[PDB]
Protein backbone atom coordinates (compact mmCIF):
# COMPACT_ATOMS: atom_id res chain seq x y z
CA UNK A 1 0.00 0.00 0.00
CA UNK A 2 1.29 3.45 -0.97
CA UNK A 3 -1.91 5.49 -0.39
CA UNK A 4 -2.52 7.79 2.69
CA UNK A 5 -3.89 6.27 5.92
CA UNK A 6 -6.49 8.97 6.73
CA UNK A 7 -7.83 9.20 10.26
CA UNK A 8 -11.05 11.09 11.06
CA UNK A 9 -10.70 14.96 10.75
CA UNK A 10 -11.69 17.00 13.81
CA UNK A 11 -14.73 19.12 13.13
CA UNK A 12 -14.35 22.47 14.86
CA UNK A 13 -17.09 25.09 15.47
CA UNK A 14 -15.59 28.52 16.19
CA UNK A 15 -17.58 31.37 17.60
CA UNK A 16 -16.68 35.06 17.62
CA UNK A 17 -19.02 37.95 18.33
CA UNK A 18 -22.14 35.99 17.44
CA UNK A 19 -20.69 34.48 14.23
CA UNK A 20 -20.07 30.72 13.99
CA UNK A 21 -17.84 28.95 11.48
CA UNK A 22 -17.16 25.20 10.96
CA UNK A 23 -13.81 23.91 9.71
CA UNK A 24 -12.32 20.42 9.56
CA UNK A 25 -8.88 19.92 10.97
CA UNK A 26 -6.58 17.09 10.03
CA UNK A 27 -5.15 15.03 12.91
CA UNK A 28 -3.17 15.50 15.01
CA UNK A 29 -4.67 18.91 15.66
CA UNK A 30 -2.43 21.61 17.19
CA UNK A 31 -3.33 24.76 19.07
CA UNK A 32 -1.37 26.91 16.62
CA UNK A 33 -3.39 25.39 13.71
CA UNK A 34 -6.59 26.44 15.44
CA UNK A 35 -5.12 29.91 16.17
CA UNK A 36 -3.92 30.49 12.62
CA UNK A 37 -7.21 29.31 11.03
CA UNK A 38 -9.12 31.53 13.51
CA UNK A 39 -6.95 34.44 12.33
CA UNK A 40 -7.79 33.73 8.71
CA UNK A 41 -11.46 33.45 9.64
CA UNK A 42 -11.86 36.61 11.80
CA UNK A 43 -8.84 38.79 10.93
CA UNK A 44 -7.19 38.87 14.36
CA UNK A 45 -5.05 36.78 16.69
CA UNK A 46 -7.47 35.10 19.17
CA UNK A 47 -7.45 33.59 22.66
CA UNK A 48 -9.03 30.15 22.45
CA UNK A 49 -11.60 28.74 24.95
CA UNK A 50 -13.22 25.37 24.91
CA UNK A 51 -16.94 25.31 25.54
CA UNK A 52 -19.47 22.61 26.35
CA UNK A 53 -22.98 23.67 27.27
CA UNK A 54 -22.42 25.96 30.33
CA UNK A 55 -18.68 25.22 30.76
CA UNK A 56 -15.95 27.51 29.35
CA UNK A 57 -12.22 26.88 29.85
CA UNK A 58 -9.17 28.53 28.22
CA UNK A 59 -7.10 26.30 25.97
CA UNK A 60 -3.51 27.48 26.47
CA UNK A 61 -1.26 24.40 25.86
CA UNK A 62 -1.19 21.44 23.41
CA UNK A 63 -2.19 19.21 26.33
CA UNK A 64 -5.32 21.26 27.03
CA UNK A 65 -6.47 20.81 23.43
CA UNK A 66 -5.62 17.09 23.44
CA UNK A 67 -7.90 16.72 26.44
CA UNK A 68 -10.71 18.51 24.52
CA UNK A 69 -10.31 16.40 21.39
CA UNK A 70 -10.47 13.23 23.59
CA UNK A 71 -13.75 14.42 25.09
CA UNK A 72 -15.12 15.06 21.57
CA UNK A 73 -13.99 11.62 20.32
CA UNK A 74 -15.72 9.76 23.22
CA UNK A 75 -18.86 11.94 23.00
CA UNK A 76 -21.56 10.20 20.89
CA UNK A 77 -23.78 13.30 21.47
CA UNK A 78 -21.27 15.90 20.10
CA UNK A 79 -20.26 16.16 16.51
CA UNK A 80 -17.99 19.28 16.77
CA UNK A 81 -15.37 20.81 19.07
CA UNK A 82 -16.74 24.16 20.20
CA UNK A 83 -14.19 26.96 20.50
CA UNK A 84 -15.05 30.40 21.63
CA UNK A 85 -12.66 33.08 20.29
CA UNK A 86 -11.77 36.25 22.24
CA UNK A 87 -9.53 38.96 20.76
CA UNK A 88 -5.89 38.71 21.93
CA UNK B 1 -11.87 -11.26 -7.50
CA UNK B 2 -14.04 -8.70 -5.63
CA UNK B 3 -13.15 -5.26 -4.30
CA UNK B 4 -15.09 -2.31 -2.93
CA UNK B 5 -16.10 0.23 -5.48
CA UNK B 6 -16.56 3.95 -4.74
CA UNK B 7 -19.09 5.07 -2.14
CA UNK B 8 -20.56 8.29 -3.69
CA UNK B 9 -20.88 11.44 -1.52
CA UNK B 10 -24.56 10.86 -2.20
CA UNK B 11 -29.10 11.55 -5.22
CA UNK B 12 -28.79 14.99 -6.93
CA UNK B 13 -27.82 18.00 -4.78
CA UNK B 14 -30.51 20.62 -4.30
CA UNK B 15 -29.50 23.87 -2.57
CA UNK B 16 -32.56 25.77 -1.32
CA UNK B 17 -31.63 29.48 -1.25
CA UNK B 18 -34.07 31.05 1.21
CA UNK B 19 -34.76 34.72 0.37
CA UNK B 20 -35.97 37.17 3.09
CA UNK B 21 -39.71 37.76 2.85
CA UNK B 22 -39.65 36.67 -0.79
CA UNK B 23 -39.68 32.87 -1.07
CA UNK B 24 -36.99 30.29 -1.88
CA UNK B 25 -35.17 29.15 -5.05
CA UNK B 26 -34.29 25.46 -5.36
CA UNK B 27 -31.07 25.13 -7.31
CA UNK B 28 -30.37 21.62 -8.58
CA UNK B 29 -26.59 21.33 -8.78
CA UNK B 30 -24.95 19.40 -11.62
CA UNK B 31 -21.96 17.25 -10.65
CA UNK B 32 -16.47 20.56 -7.42
CA UNK B 33 -19.02 23.11 -6.20
CA UNK B 34 -17.15 26.29 -5.37
CA UNK B 35 -17.97 29.02 -2.86
CA UNK B 36 -17.61 31.58 -5.66
CA UNK B 37 -20.26 29.75 -7.71
CA UNK B 38 -22.76 29.75 -4.81
CA UNK B 39 -22.28 33.52 -4.40
CA UNK B 40 -22.80 33.95 -8.14
CA UNK B 41 -26.16 32.11 -8.05
CA UNK B 42 -27.23 34.12 -4.94
CA UNK B 43 -26.36 37.31 -6.87
CA UNK B 44 -28.64 36.24 -9.71
CA UNK B 45 -31.67 35.37 -7.52
CA UNK B 46 -31.18 38.19 -5.01
CA UNK B 47 -29.93 40.83 -7.45
CA UNK B 48 -30.53 44.11 -5.53
CA UNK B 49 -28.55 43.01 -2.52
CA UNK B 50 -24.83 42.37 -2.35
CA UNK B 51 -24.01 39.03 -0.80
CA UNK B 52 -20.58 38.23 0.59
CA UNK B 53 -21.55 35.10 2.54
CA UNK B 54 -24.35 32.75 3.51
CA UNK B 55 -25.51 30.70 6.47
CA UNK B 56 -26.72 27.15 7.05
CA UNK B 57 -28.14 25.40 10.12
CA UNK B 58 -25.97 22.73 11.74
CA UNK B 59 -26.96 19.69 13.79
CA UNK B 60 -27.20 21.84 16.96
CA UNK B 61 -29.65 24.17 15.18
CA UNK B 62 -27.00 26.98 15.07
CA UNK B 63 -26.58 29.31 12.10
CA UNK B 64 -23.11 28.77 10.64
CA UNK B 65 -21.61 31.37 8.30
CA UNK B 66 -19.67 30.22 5.23
CA UNK B 67 -16.96 32.56 3.83
CA UNK B 68 -14.59 30.12 2.11
CA UNK B 69 -14.25 26.92 0.11
CA UNK B 70 -12.81 25.05 3.09
CA UNK B 71 -15.99 26.08 5.00
CA UNK B 72 -18.08 24.95 2.03
CA UNK B 73 -16.47 21.53 2.16
CA UNK B 74 -17.30 21.16 5.91
CA UNK B 75 -20.92 22.18 5.19
CA UNK B 76 -21.23 19.72 2.31
CA UNK B 77 -19.61 16.89 4.25
CA UNK B 78 -22.10 17.27 7.10
CA UNK B 79 -25.03 17.49 4.64
CA UNK B 80 -23.93 14.31 2.81
CA UNK B 81 -23.61 12.43 6.10
CA UNK B 82 -27.15 13.47 7.08
CA UNK B 83 -28.54 12.48 3.62
CA UNK B 84 -26.82 9.05 3.83
CA UNK B 85 -28.40 8.35 7.28
CA UNK B 86 -31.85 9.23 5.91
CA UNK B 87 -31.40 7.44 2.58
CA UNK B 88 -30.75 4.20 4.52
CA UNK B 89 -34.01 4.64 6.53
CA UNK B 90 -36.17 5.83 3.64
CA UNK B 91 -36.70 9.14 5.38
CA UNK B 92 -37.56 12.09 3.24
CA UNK B 93 -34.41 13.89 2.11
CA UNK B 94 -34.61 17.63 2.32
CA UNK B 95 -32.48 20.06 0.28
CA UNK B 96 -29.50 21.89 1.74
CA UNK B 97 -30.94 25.19 2.87
CA UNK B 98 -28.88 28.38 2.85
CA UNK B 99 -29.56 31.95 3.92
CA UNK B 100 -27.76 34.81 2.11
CA UNK B 101 -25.79 37.09 4.37
CA UNK B 102 -24.67 40.68 3.92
Amino acid sequence: SSSPKKQNDVRVKFEHRGEKRILQFPRPVKLEDLRSKAKIAFGQSMDLHYTNNELVIPLTTQDDLDKAVELLDRSIHMKSLKILLVIN
Amino acid sequence: SMALGPFPAMQVLVIRIKIPNSGAVDWTVHSQLLFRDVLDVIGQVLPEATTTAFEYEDEDGDRITVRSDEEMKAMLSYYYSTVMEQQVNGQLIEPLQIFPRA
